[PDB]
Parts: structure tokens; sequence; C-alpha cells
């Protein structure tokens, strides 16, 4: 088990770390968290308790470096900082930790939902659609934009996820127009699986990875691009089985978790009736049609 | 985006644009069959793609081979409409391809903008106007020429005849929405009314008979009549 210590903390935030969130005082005790589990990537984020515009926040991985955050009163935000010198960062966090100002990252034993919500999810992966090569971790915040937004205005501060874009020419052979839009199994299995994402995991590394960042951040282009990759499978009329039975408990598990007073702006009413009740693959997601039914009827 | 009463003066500015109505592409007569179902036969079809500034009109034969061992017809015949005006653009010389194509029914719009992918600054429109472009196929020369063809065809046509050598082409657009709702609402009335004098002929290269100024009014203030008296009929007014 891992840490991330705090060297302070100066403003009243409430703080994310995975799927948990607490609130810390204002000049409060807090030097961080501990019993971080070891083998997943993981996020920790923040909303400040006098100006929730903006939550931000830190993806990364305790098996690439030792992690630290500290409040930039300059810029105004907790900052995450990475520790080069090791028997110094040992020593800070004894002493925090006999101190006992750390909170435990709080996992139930039975509990599978953070590995469920991050099976496919790499940290390689992350830095490659949130480009800053400095860092070993990934900044990520509220109003960034995508690069397909940016088309329809910093490139240094966007997500770069793949874009999807069903009226276009990469989606659509020329001779095969009807084809290609009405089944969109060319543009999922040789445009991007075979030749863009290479194989389904990072497809849906990416896929988890836009479902994240729009719940813990409300980022709206990271929803646009979940409920895209979702809807271009769900539009194929050919899909590998193994695909659609994967893709139906990684929904399961999204829309468990999903705060259920967020229905309203992180769920699209026309994909996922599209995508449940009349697309090629309306009965292959049991469990996602189930727990939708029962969950959020009103949507459908 | 859309085009309406407000933008109307639009039709008729230098900008190349054409309308495409496909009503008229896939067409079925509905009958009994021997077991007592009921069966379609299709009959020969075409696309009404007409510049209103000019009064070319571009009249693509459907025939009902066409269809032959398809499925999902109704479908399938917004995408050939849509395959066939592409062809019609890729066909024409750059300074002749239209700078937006104006569909009477939003139902063409999918299938037309992913057909002319490749013709970015083609801008491809809806229209708020009712447009009667479905009375194509009461125009007698050009009924009888989709009903006759045997394989795909091609054939142009001016849908004003030399009208605009007289008047302007909102008024020409005008008279012809006249006309084409008259045939619409009434046609054997309509009809009646454009044939009736038998010394006013159609000219051997055009659509409709050889009125006067004059007489363009008279018919005009009939083809009115006509169409208010179907409105009663039908209302009860
Ligand atoms: O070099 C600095 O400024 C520094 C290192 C730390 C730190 C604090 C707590 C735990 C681990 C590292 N704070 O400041
Ligand atoms: O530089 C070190 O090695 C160091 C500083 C601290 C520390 C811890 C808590 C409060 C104040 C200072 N611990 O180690």
């Amino acid at each position: 088990m891992n840490t991330v210590p705090f060297t302070s903390a100066p403003i009243e935030v409430t703080i994310g770390i995975d799927q948990y969130s607490f609130n810390v005082k204002e000049n409060q005790p807090f030097h961080g968290i501990k019993d971080i589990p070891i083998g997943h990537v993981h996020v920790i984020h923040f909303q400040h308790a006098d100006n929730s515009s903006m939550r931000y926040g830190y993806w990364f991985d305790c098996r690439m470096g030792n992690f630290y955050i500290q409040y930039d009163p300059k810029d105004g935000l907790y900052k995450m900082m990475e520790e080069r010198d090791g028997a110094k960062f040992e020593n800070i966090v004894h002493n925090f930790k006999e101190r006992q100002m750390m909170v435990s990252y709080p996992k139930i034993d039975e509990d599978d939902t953070w590995y469920n919500l991050t099976e496919f999810v790499q940290m390689d992966k992350i830095r490659k659609i949130v480009r800053k090569d400095e860092n070993q971790f990934s900044y990520v915040d509220s109003s960034m934009t995508t690069v397909q937004e940016n088309e329809l205005s910093d490139p240094a501060h966007s997500l770069n996820y793949t874009v999807i874009n069903f009226k276009s020419r990469e989606a659509i052979r020329p001779g095969h127009e009807m084809e290609d839009f009405l089944d969109k199994s060319y543009y999922l299995n040789t445009v991007m699986l075979q030749g863009i994402f290479k194989n389904s995991s990072n497809y849906f590394g990416e896929l988890q990875f836009a479902f994240l960042n729009a719940m813990f951040f409300g980022n709206y282009g990271s929803s646009l691009q979940w409920h895209a990759m979702i809807e271009l499978i769900c539009s194929s009329a050919t899909v590998p089985k193994h695909m659609l039975d994967k893709l139906d408990e990684i929904l399961y598990y999204q829309i468990k978790t999903l705060p259920e007073q967020y229905s309203d702006i992180l769920l699209n009413e026309r994909v996922w009736n599209i995508c449940l009740y009349s697309s090629f693959q309306k009965n292959s997601l049991h469990n996602t049609e189930k727990i939708m039914e029962n969950k959020y009827p009103e949507l459908l | 985006g859309a085009m309406n009463s407000s933008n109307y003066a639009e039709l008729f500015n230098n900008d190349i644009k054409l309308f495409v109505d496909d009503t008229n592409v896939y067409r079925v007569t509905v009958h009994k069959t021997f077991e007592g179902n009921v069966a379609t036969k299709a009959i020969n079809g075409c696309i009404f793609t007409l510049n209103p500034k000019t009064g070319h009109l571009f009249l693509k034969i459907i025939h009902t081979s066409v269809w032959a061992g398809q499925k999902r017809l109704s479908q399938l015949a917004k995408w050939k409409t849509a395959e066939e005006v592409s062809a019609l653009v890729r066909s024409l010389p750059k300074e002749e391809q239209p700078k937006q194509i104006i569909v009477t029914r939003k139902a063409m719009l999918d299938p037309l903008e992913v057909h002319m992918l490749d013709f970015p600054n083609i801008a491809i429109r809806p229209t708020e106007l009712r447009l009667p472009f479905s009375a194509a196929m009461s125009i007698d020369k050009l009924s009888d020429v989709v009903m006759k063809a045997t394989e795909p065809q091609m054939v142009l046509f001016n849908i004003y005849d030399d009208w605009l050598d007289r008047i302007s082409s909102y008024t020409a657009f005008s008279r012809l929405t006249l006309l084409l709702r008259a045939l619409k609402t009434n046609e054997e009335s309509a009809k009646m009314i454009l044939l009736s004098d038998p010394t006013i002929t159609i000219k051997s290269y055009h659509l409709w008979p050889s009125f006067t100024d004059e007489q363009w009014i008279t018919i005009e203030s009939q083809m009115r009549d006509l169409i208010l008296t179907e409105y009663g009929r039908k209302y009860n007014v």
C-alpha cells in the first residue's frame, strides 16, 4: 500500500480519492491519504469550499513514483508534485503516519468497484490523452476541452481523445454510404479497433477514462466521448461476442456508481434509448438494461 | 439552416441552388393476391431536381429494376436519391455545381449529407415551404417519359418553358407552385382549365400551353378559384 502525503491544507476543500470523498476544513491538520491499493490507477480530486468552480484533479499510479500534494497560494490550487529524495519522503510520511494525520483509503474487502471501473485504464494511455510529458501524473479539470471540441482553444491544455464522427469520411467508405452509415461495423472494427486502438482493451480503457472524467469533474467533452464510444459499438451489426459481454459489465458498474442526482446531466436520453431499444445490440446488454430500467426509468 | 418565407427571395439570387424532391422515387400500386393477402407492385418513378432561378429540371427516371431483390425499399429510395443527386453534382462542371441543395423532406438530409461529404462547401438544407412538387407526375409530358422508360434515364427540361423571356424567376416560380398545387388538389379540374380552349396549344418543345400575358392572369385566377373551391368542399365552408 502507498501514500500521497500533503504538506498542508490551507483552504477548505472537498477531497476525492477514486469514488470516495471527504471534507477538509480551512487550516485543519490534514496530511494526506494512506493505504492506497497498489495495482490500479487512481485519481485524487478537489473542489474548493469557497468556490465550487473548477473541479480539478490528478491521475496517478503509486508504482511510478512518490507523489505529494502542496497548496500553491499564487495559482490558487492544490498541486501534485513528485519527490525524488526517497529517504526524505519516507521520513515525512512516517512522522505523519505516527501522529495519525492521514485518512485511510476506505476499501471494503468484498468491494471490486474501483477495479470494475478501471479494468482497462493504464497510466501510459492516460498520459497520451493528457499531454504533459515532464510529469508522471496527469491533471484534468472541469473546463478542459477535447480535440474534437476544439475543431468545432489552447491545444496544450486539451483532452486528446480519439475523434469519433459518424458523418465524416473516416467513418464512411466511398461507395458504401448507406451500408456504413446504417451499420457502423467498418468504422468500429477496421478503422478504430484494427487501425487506431489496435485492440478492444485500449478502446475500453479510453471509454472508461472518459466516463470517470465526466463523473468526477463534470467534464462535458468527456461525457460526449463516453457516449460516442458506446453508440459506435451498439450501432454496429458485427461485434466480437467477448466485446459485447465485456461492454455490458463495463456499463453496468458505471451506471451503478453514478450519483442518482447527477443523472439529468450525465446521461444522454437519445443515446441510451437508441442503444438499449433500437440498435443492433439492443438485446446484447442484459445487465445494463436491467439496472438502467430499475434505477433511471424516467430517462427511458 | 432551414429555408422559409422570411428568406424567400434567396431562391432567386445568383448563388446556384437546387431543390430535390424524392416523393415520386418509389411508387407502388397496392393489390390483393389470389390467397387474399396484399402485395405491392412498383412502377417507374423519378427524382425531381430543380433550379428555381433558371427552370432547369434534371429528371432522373427511376426504373423498377432498381428495386429488384432489394429490401426496405422506402429507406433505400432515400439513399438512391442521394446517390443520384451526388452523381449529378459530380457530372457538372465546377462552375455549374450548386452552392446549396434544398430537400423538400427532412428525411433526405442525412442520406444527402453522407453522399456529399466530398463537397463540404455545398450546404444541405431543409425548407419550411410545403412545395407541391409531388404533382410533377401530373404534367403529361413528364408522366409519359417516366412511364415509357425501359431503363434508367436522365431527361432535361425547362419547367418554365419560355416564361423568363417575359417575367422574373420569382414570378415564374410562383406560377409553377400555383399550377402544381392546383394539379395536386384537383387534377382533372386543373387540366380542364389548362386545356379547355383548343386554340391555345402546347408547343412541341414546351410543357405548358402558349398563353399570352393576359390569358395567364385568367388561368392563374381560375387556379386560385379551384383551390379555394376545394378548400371549401373539404372543410364545409
Ligand atoms: O521540497 C518541498 O518543498 C517539499 C516536499 C514536501 C513534502 C511534504 C510532505 C510529504 C512529502 C513531501 N513538501 O514540500
Ligand atoms: O525534512 C525532513 O526530512 C522532514 C521534515 C519533516 C517534518 C515533518 C512534520 C512537520 C515538520 C517537518 N519531517 O521530515
